[PDB]
């Protein structure tokens, strides 16, 4: 006879790529007196 | 026949003589070349590897050496020179990091969409910490929260050297002072850092040490 | 009857981890002389 | 007939979040004498 139903959904995709480096630190604090 | 087998860090899937999944050590040779310089890791011996994988698959098929006991994965980046932490800097330091923690926290308050990064309680200590177009009255939580994150193997109130890795490693090559700052936190030289050791290190009086913030 | 067609693809994987931290900001300017 | 083979693995994850903003820059040189 004719073909039977279509298999289940497959595996979850893999993890994404790592984001980019982060905004540079703020400016350092002035060398007091 | 393999997709459904996940092997520990360092191992991959290879079929045994019966075609039934098993786990053996990885051919370091077959890992992704560093996508840049960042992907590389340094090692106790100022000796560079191309990636995490590359250190595992090396170390994986190893064990129980004495020349290897004194060999562990030192930090992210490739192996560079690290200048000495001068006392001037090693002081000027807790004040910088703890500030950085504050930001680290705040830079999370933003990304957290449904308690995935901060609880609700915390998200509301940060709230009361953010709103400040005004100093010590902030750092308290950060420092703690940080300590929280670390002490985890096992949760006991102390910070093993291994428990620091995830902060010491990614940090050393941006802050030579890092290695120093963490050993001179462990006041009593217990080779561990206890919350007290850890709070007073960041300039936090013991009257603010609220052991519930972790 | 032969086996049906394979099924949908598995739901999309998980957003990759974050990225390395940023560079230390710039050295602060000088102060009281 | 037989349900066909499971689906294929899905879509890779999205790109990650950008790292954390770096440390604040060092101290400032003490002003001229
Ligand atoms: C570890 O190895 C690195 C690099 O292989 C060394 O850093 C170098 O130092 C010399 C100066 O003597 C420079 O010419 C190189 O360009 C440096 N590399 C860098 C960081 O770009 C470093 O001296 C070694 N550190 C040790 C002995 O632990
Ligand atoms: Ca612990």
């Amino acid at each position: 006879g004719p073909p039977g139903p279509p298999g289940p959904p497959g595996p979850s995709g893999p993890r994404g790529q790592p984001g980019v480096m982060g905004f540079p630190g703020p400016k350092g604090p002035p060398g007091a007196p | 026949p393999c997709q459904n087998h996940h092997c520990k860090h360092g191992k991959v899937c290879e079929l045994d003589e019966n075609n039934t999944p098993m786990c053996v050590c990885q051919d370091p040779t077959s890992c992704p070349a560093p996508i840049g310089e960042f992907e590389k890791v340094c090692s106790n011996d100022n000796k560079t590897f191309d990636s995490s994988c590359h250190f595992f698959a090396t170390k994986c098929t190893l064990e129980g050496t004495k020349k290897g006991h004194k060999l562990h994965l030192d930090y992210i980046g490739p192996c560079k020179y690290i200048p000495p932490c001068l006392d001037s800097e090693l002081t000027e330091f807790p004040l910088r990091m703890r500030d950085w923690l504050k930001n680290v926290l705040v830079t999370l308050y933003e990304r957290d969409e449904d308690n995935n990064l901060l609880t609700e309680k915390q998200k509301l200590r940060v709230k009361k910490i953010h709103e400040n177009e005004k100093n010590y009255n902030m750092y308290i939580f950060p420092v703690h929260w940080q300590f929280g994150q670390l002490d985890q193997h096992p949760i006991d109130g102390y910070l093993s050297h291994t428990e620091l890795a995830p902060l010491r490693a990614p940090l050393i090559p941006m802050e030579h002072c890092t290695t120093r700052f963490f050993e001179t936190c462990d006041l009593d030289n217990d080779k561990y850092i206890a919350l007290d050791e850890w709070a007073g290190c960041f300039g936090i009086k013991q009257k603010d040490i609220d052991k519930d913030l972790v």
